[PDB]
RNA sequence: AGGACCGAACCGACUAAUGUUGAAAAAUUAGCGGAUGACUUGUGGCUGGGGGUGAAAGGCCAAUCAAACCGGGAGAUAGCU
RNA sequence: ACACAGGUGGUCAGGUAGAGAAUACCAAGGCGCUUGAGAGAACUCGGGUGAAGGAACUAGGCAAAAUGGUGCCGUAACUUC
RNA sequence: AAUUCCUUGUCGGGUAAGUUCCGACCUGCACGAAUGGCGUAAUGAUGGCCAGGCUGUCUCCACCCGAGACUCAGUGAAAU
RNA sequence: CGAUGUCGGCUCAUCACAUCCUGGGGCUGAAGUAGGUCCCAAGGGUAUGGCUGUUCGCCAUUUAAAGUGGUACGCGAGCUGGGUUUAGAACGUCGUGAGACAGUUCGGUCCCUAUCUGCCGUGGGCGCUGGAGAACUGAGGGGGGCUGCUCCUAGUACGAGAGGACCGGAGUGGACGCAUCACUGGUGUUCGGGUUGUCAUGCCAAUGGCACUGCCCGGUAGCUAAAUGCGGAAGAGAUAAGUGCUGAAAGCAUCUAAGCACGAAACUUGCCCCGAGAUGAGUUCUCCCUGACCCUUUAAGGGUCCUGAAGGAACGUUGAAGACGACGACGUUGAUAGGCCGGGUGUGUAAGCGCAGCGAUGCGUUGAGCUAACCGGUACUAAUGAACCGUGAGGCUUAACCU
């Protein structure tokens, strides 16, 4: 194996602009409350789309 | 001179008096409707496209509706362009069906690759394997080398690569006719065809006797 | 699939009489050989029947006159002039795969005692 | 299946009782034999007075497989063991005047007439 | 490659596959709630949900059913005593699922397992 | 009666897969030779580098062998990279 | 080297099967491992079941497999007895 | 021949074909009686050759229950 | 000499040629069977066993040929390790002796996590200077080319006898590339049964696990040859060699000079196949977006409030599509999948009961009970609605159109 001093920033840089794609969707607000929540996942107050998931 | 878009139901042996069972596959056609023809100044070429499938207005766009403008919309599971002659043809009123063939008895089949995962080798081109007693280590499936050593160049194109299978023709150039029954929409062509019970598949005019 | 058994009712027969593995049918059959036609006999038990419907094989093997003689009548397709179930045999591994590893006296099948 | 070292049993009298193949006898990269076939044959298992040497080299017809023949429609039709009949050398023809089993009808089909013409009723 | 394989794997072998649903499957029926991974809590349900039918089907040794399989005698200090025709006449849909998804700092797919009617 | 003889532990490391900046300074797996003996093993001790100890292999002698470890003579000596 | 897949003297020897500390299922008693959720591709590795041939493979039946228990019946040449 | 370079020594047997095996000959470049002679029962991780058993090494390989490879979260090297 | 791992084979190809078979012909001490030899020529093709490391050579039986060379004496980050060439043992010859010996025999542990180039599949980005969506054209460049046996021409010409034809036609198998699970077999720890030991089962029954699926029988769905099939064609065009016609140099003669027609596995099409990063980045069909204000040594941009079309995108419910991404179905304007109902199958006739037996254990209810993948009905269960991404008719040239 060989690998020259080091690898440039300008190809390391071009070699992590697809490694995770992360991207703002600015979440949805709840169907029971005034604010956001994580798509399909169960809010605060122990909810999820319009019903009681957990006891508080 | 047209082809037809038809898939696939089963395999079984239609059986005569005659005391011969004789393989076939089943075909259940559902007509492909015509959607453009090709005339009048199209870049040099004439042609006829057909569709097969059906697509449900609430998955169907503007611009995907505004393809199939020359007769109107249906769509789904493919577009299918064939090479036709001069004839001044509308586009309007037109489908074609298993009465294509229902006086041939000489087709050509062209069956599409089918899913295998990874594909490989083994399992894509028949390669040699070796036996797991003493020695050979890590070199049981090896593809005899793809190039040669060193001298004679770059790795030469006669020997296949590894790799997932799809969009390859996969012919079939030459199969009897048993059967075609115009109002049942029914094909019995002889023996086996590539493809599935998902697959497409499609049937011309053959170019060999 | 369901799609070619909707063509099968088209190609299998349903009207037979009742006969198992291990049973005796003693059919008469011209094995289509000879300018004369020459109606012939089968003689041997069941060793298949059921249950592929058009692929059903009605397999029937001789088995006390050493290998060979064995042949297939298709369940359906006209190829019998008479079909008699005559010996009743006693079934519990009815594939019959020990006839392949027995002769005579023990491949000769319970006699089905009451 | 019938290849190189093959050990069949002879179908005619007199001659030999155990024979072995040394060619199945029909071009290059060739494979397996059937009813009404040629093959090269050594003589194995000899008879006292009988016209065929021990250790000879000749030639053969297969008459029965174990293996069977396929070209029938529904029915694989197989036979005993694996036998075979003994051919002349210089005269051409089976060289026994018996022939066991009633035998197929395809060995009318390009030479052996012979073989069905003697005992055998099939 | 997977040309007909449908049956669910949760890594090692399928007696542990086996053993983990006939000891959970006395958990749900001891405590009537569970919460779990979705792979665990849709494989759980195999031959229990059938049992809710044999409350109502004409049957044959009927208390050497219920035992063949998951080979439980503490579910049926609860089952047909106090749990079964209420939901056969419902036919299918017996149980609920919430999945979420998610644990604390963890990404597992978490779902929230109780009775289609239950009592607050 | 017996260096009889099958078979574990117990003593070995012969067969093949494996490892050889390893689970390891040689053992992970299944077989294999010996298995109350010219056997093995816990404790204590004896024999010491031109000196030991070997059914004695140019084997072994605390990571070190046709000759162990240490500091000193020592910055031996090098018609040479 | 390590909160080590190793090594370490002695005593106990439970139920059933078995000749048995071979070997398996259960007691007294101990444990489910001081990183998890998975995905269901080759390739690699541990392991299984096989039609009809048959040593034809290879340096070589290596490796693997049928074999394998003892009750009675039976057992050649050779011999330092 | 643990010995013969010069040769696959030859005749008989073994196979369709035997530079290897067994038997016989002397047709030994330099064999031979303590740098020992002739041969055998028992013993063997047994050289080689004949025949059989049985077999996925081979005809011809096919399918299968798991563990890495593969994905994410945690910790995290080297030859070069 | 600061390394290039040296034999041959196994395995697998390419190029060169004075061509072994194949395609086209000639000459003969070419009847025929053939054998021999020269061009036109390197596309398709070009031994199985026994002894041998074989380099060679010998032997048994075959063939469409048993043609010739190059390739680090072709292929060690492929396979083999008999040979080369170490370390152990011993014998023979040479020396007084350590030692020597392509002397002889049996032989002898061998590394690794492809960083870089290339290649398949596929994400992310660049690209056509507005965006989006569904599809096709295919410039051009490759693949694939080879045969016996049988019947007929014909036992006819030729030939004591035996033997035996070329020009053509058809049937069918092998070799070779792929295809498919219908049929035929193997497999199948998601399904039923038998069975040794033991545990669970309160006890016994009849029942479920564990011991390598404990062992042994059967096996649906899938997968696959040992199973079953399709295919490598003929013509067409233009040519070399060669066959020639007419005709000079050479009053003749001449296939060549002018004139001019044929003609091969070669050339090019035809068959098969890829291809627009074809930056020569194409065209086929179509959808949709048409506001003000402030400022400047400005035709270039900044500053403010506005912008929502066409169409994409994350998570659901999922799929014999799949390493992750990609990809098919479905997403209430709903059957995408589980559950339920039914159809479908596999196993082997149980439990209990009654009859027969002292009993093991049968027989009648009973093809009993238990039971995988096929695929119709049934909203019972489960697919969150808003939201998020995406922008304002797009510089220049020009035929034409509207005004």
């Amino acid at each position: 194996a060989v690998q020259q001093n080091k690898p440039t920033r300008s190809k390391r840089g071009m070699r992590r602009s697809h490694d995770a794609l992360t991207a703002v969707t600015s979440l949805s607000v709840d169907k029971t409350s005034g604010e956001k929540h994580l798509r399909h996942h169960i809010t605060a107050d122990g909810y999820y789309r319009g019903r009681k998931v957990i006891a508080k | 001179m047209i082809g037809l878009v038809g898939k696939k139901v089963g395999m079984t042996r239609i059986f005569t008096e005659d005391g011969v069972s004789i393989p076939v596959t089943v075909i259940e056609v559902e007509a492909n409707r015509v959607t453009q023809v090709k005339d009048l100044a199209n870049d040099g070429y004439r042609a006829i496209q057909v569709t097969t499938g059906a697509k449900k207005a609430n998955r169907v766009t503007k611009p995907e509706a505004g393809h199939f403008a020359k007769a109107g919309v249906e769509a789904g599971r493919g577009l299918w362009e064939f090479r036709l002659a001069e004839g001044e043809e509308f586009t309007v009123g037109q489908s074609i069906s298993v009465e294509l063939f229902a006086d041939v008895k000489k087709v050509d089949v062209t069956g599409t690759s089918k899913g295998k995962g990874f594909a490989g080798t083994v399992k894509r081109w028949n390669f040699r394997t070796q036996d797991a007693t003493h020695g050979n280590s890590l070199s049981h499936r090896v593809p005899g080398s793809i190039g040669q050593n060193q001298t004679p160049g770059k790795v030469f194109k006669g020997k296949k690569m590894a790799g997932q299978m799809g969009n390859e023709r996969v012919t079939v150039q030459s199969l009897d006719v048993v059967r075609v029954d115009a109002e049942r929409n029914l094909l019995l062509v002889k023996g086996a065809v590539p493809g599935a019970t998902g697959s497409d598949l499609i049937v011309k005019p053959a170019v060999k006797a | 699939s369901n799609i070619i058994k909707q063509l099968e009712q088209e190609q299998m027969k349903q009207d037979v009489p009742s006969f198992r593995p291990g049973d005796t049918v003693e059919v008469k059959v011209w094995v289509v050989e000879g300018s004369k036609k020459r109606l012939q006999a089968f003689e041997g038990v069941v060793i298949a029947i059921r249950n592929r419907g058009l692929h059903s094989a009605f397999t029937v093997r001789k088995i006390s006159n050493g290998e060979g003689v064995e042949r297939v009548f298709q369940t359906h397709s006209p190829v019998v002039d008479s079909i008699s179930v005559k010996r009743r045999g006693a079934v519990r591994k009815a594939k019959l795969y020990y006839l392949r590893e027995r002769t005579g006296k023990a491949a000769r099948i319970k006699e089905r005692l009451n | 299946m019938i290849q190189e070292q093959t050990m069949l049993n002879v179908a005619d009298n007199s001659g030999a009782r155990r024979v072995m193949c040394i060619k199945v006898l029909g071009g290059s990269h060739r494979r397996y034999a059937g009813v009404g076939d040629i093959i090269k044959i050594t003589i194995k298992e000899a008879i006292p007075r009988g016209k065929v040497k021990k250790g000879d080299v000749l030639k053969a017809v297969v008459v029965r497989t174990k293996k069977g023949v396929r070209r029938p429609d529904g029915s694989v039709i197989r036979f005993d063991g694996n036998a075979c009949v003994l051919l002349n050398n210089n005269s051409e023809q089976p060289i026994g005047t018996r022939i066991f089993g009633p035998v197929t009808r395809e060995l009318r089909s390009e030479k052996f007439m012979k073989i069905i013409s003697l005992a055998p009723e099939v | 490659m997977r040309h007909r394989k449908s049956g669910r794997q949760l890594n090692r072998n399928s007696s542990h596959r086996q053993a983990m649903f006939r000891n959970m499957a006395g958990s749900l029926v001891r405590h009537e709630i569970i919460k779990t991974t979705l792979p665990k809590a849709k494989e759980l349900r195999r031959v229990v949900e059938p049992l809710i039918t044999l409350a109502k089907t004409d049957s044959v040794a009927n208390r050497r059913l219920a035992f063949a399989r998951t080979r439980d005698n503490e579910i049926v200090a609860k089952l047909f005593n106090e749990l079964g025709p209420r939901f056969a006449s419902r036919a299918g849909g017996y149980t609920r699922i919430l999945k979420c998804g998610f644990r604390a700092g963890d990404n597992a797919p978490m779902a929230y397992i109780e009775l289609v009617d239950r009592s607050e």
